[PDB]
């Protein structure tokens, strides 16, 4: 295999761990660290050029934070686990007037993760997908990414149809939760900016640094 | 000029 | 089967045909009174209560509007041709202030649908998918809506691995522009937010009811 | 009040 399965499931092992909206920037500053770690540990992900890395992980760091805490809350209740231990639940993220963000993470993401038992291959595998995306603007060689792209999707596919052989739509289903994951990153996304526009929010240099 | 994030990307380790 | 792609492609079939920010506006009311006839023609849809067939629309309607213009823009170079008749290239739009968008619209979509030559069984497929998205707020039976979008994607696979036998990663490929869709969707929806607070650009009724 | 779009899907055509 060009892009194992087992790799991707290693690097997700690899790097395993009052204002909310200021919890939340802490953890995210935190991980964004980490973030770095995981890509490095994905296959193939080290070989490309240092400024196709910097194009795909600045593309891509919003949805990849979202897809961890996302599945890493899947056993919590109305609420998401961050990665500096703390549980933050839906009334205290309505409380700092980011419940509908909040709410979109539980029904399209977390919720769904669980339903469905998403397990951390899939999770890895969906990460990998959407760290080698080839639609981000600058890259040296976009077919180089499609092609990366192309070969972890495969080996979703065929970890699906091994895993769980019960489930034959088990494969667009993951692949179906990635346009909520594009729409909740930027919402996100959007709400950092105000955040840091404002300097309601302390925002630590490595996330400031992701919003310039 | 993505300072920290090449800084962590060229570090091997 | 209770979804056929035979339906879908007849649904596609049956709806086909100086400011460019007025010229797309006036194009994109036009489309969405044949949004709605599309949408009639769907199996099950109309079979939905009023108020989900309301909330789908309402939450699917500009990505549906930009799948068609996109698949219709194959042939053409550089630029996107609209259901007025009126080829819009890329110039226009950056002249307009409307570029970057439109690079995206080009380089995400219709590029990605002339390179693998996503066919219209394929198009109605993944508008459909669109269209039954169990995400939306405020449905009264989003498991409903799921299992159409089940059915869908079932479909859909069955047509790639029986019409494109040789490329395995089709169906994959197929759901991997959803993604992008998304995000320009809500790239445009911003644009025309915009176009419709400022009073630059004529927003003809139905449009203008999308947008409150 | 979605006046234009409840209109369009009621009509049976
Ligand atoms: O603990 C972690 O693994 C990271 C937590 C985290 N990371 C982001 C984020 C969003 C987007 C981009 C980067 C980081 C968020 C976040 C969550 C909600 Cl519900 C709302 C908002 Cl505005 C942000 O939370
Ligand atoms: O002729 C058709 O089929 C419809 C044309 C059309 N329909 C939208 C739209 C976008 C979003 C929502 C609804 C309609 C647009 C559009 C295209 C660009 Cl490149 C930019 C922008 Cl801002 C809009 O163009």
């Amino acid at each position: 295999m060009d892009m194992p399965v087992e790799r991707i499931l290693e690097a997700e092992l690899a790097v395993e761990p009052n204002d909310p909206v200021t919890n939340i920037c802490q953890a995210a500053d935190k991980q964004l660290f980490t973030l770095v770690e995981w890509a490095k540990r994905i296959p193939h992900f080290s070989e490309l050029p240092l400024d196709d890395q910097v194009i795909l992980l600045r593309a891509g760091w919003n949805e990849l934070l979202i897809a961890s805490f996302s599945h890493r809350s899947i056993a919590v209740k109305d609420g998401i686990l961050l990665a500096t231990g703390l549980h933050v639940h839906r009334n205290s993220a309505h409380s700092a007037g980011v419940g509908a963000i909040f709410d979109r993470v539980l029904t399209e993401l977390v919720s769904k993760m669980r339903d469905m038992q998403m397990d951390k291959t899939e999770l890895g595998c969906l990460r990998a997908i959407v760290l080698f995306n080839p639609d981000s603007k600058g890259l040296s060689n976009p077919a180089e990414v499609e092609a990366l792209r192309e070969k972890v999707y495969a080996s979703l596919e065929a970890y699906c149809k091994h895993k769980y052989p019960e489930q034959p739509g088990r494969f667009a289903k993951l692949l179906l939760r990635l346009p909520a994951l594009r729409s909740i990153g930027l919402k996100c996304l959007e709400h950092l900016f105000f955040f840091k526009l404002i300097g309601d929010t302390p925002i630590d240099t490595f996330l400031m640094e992701m919003l310039e | 000029k993505h300072k920290i994030l090449h800084r962590l990307l060229q570090d091997s380790s």
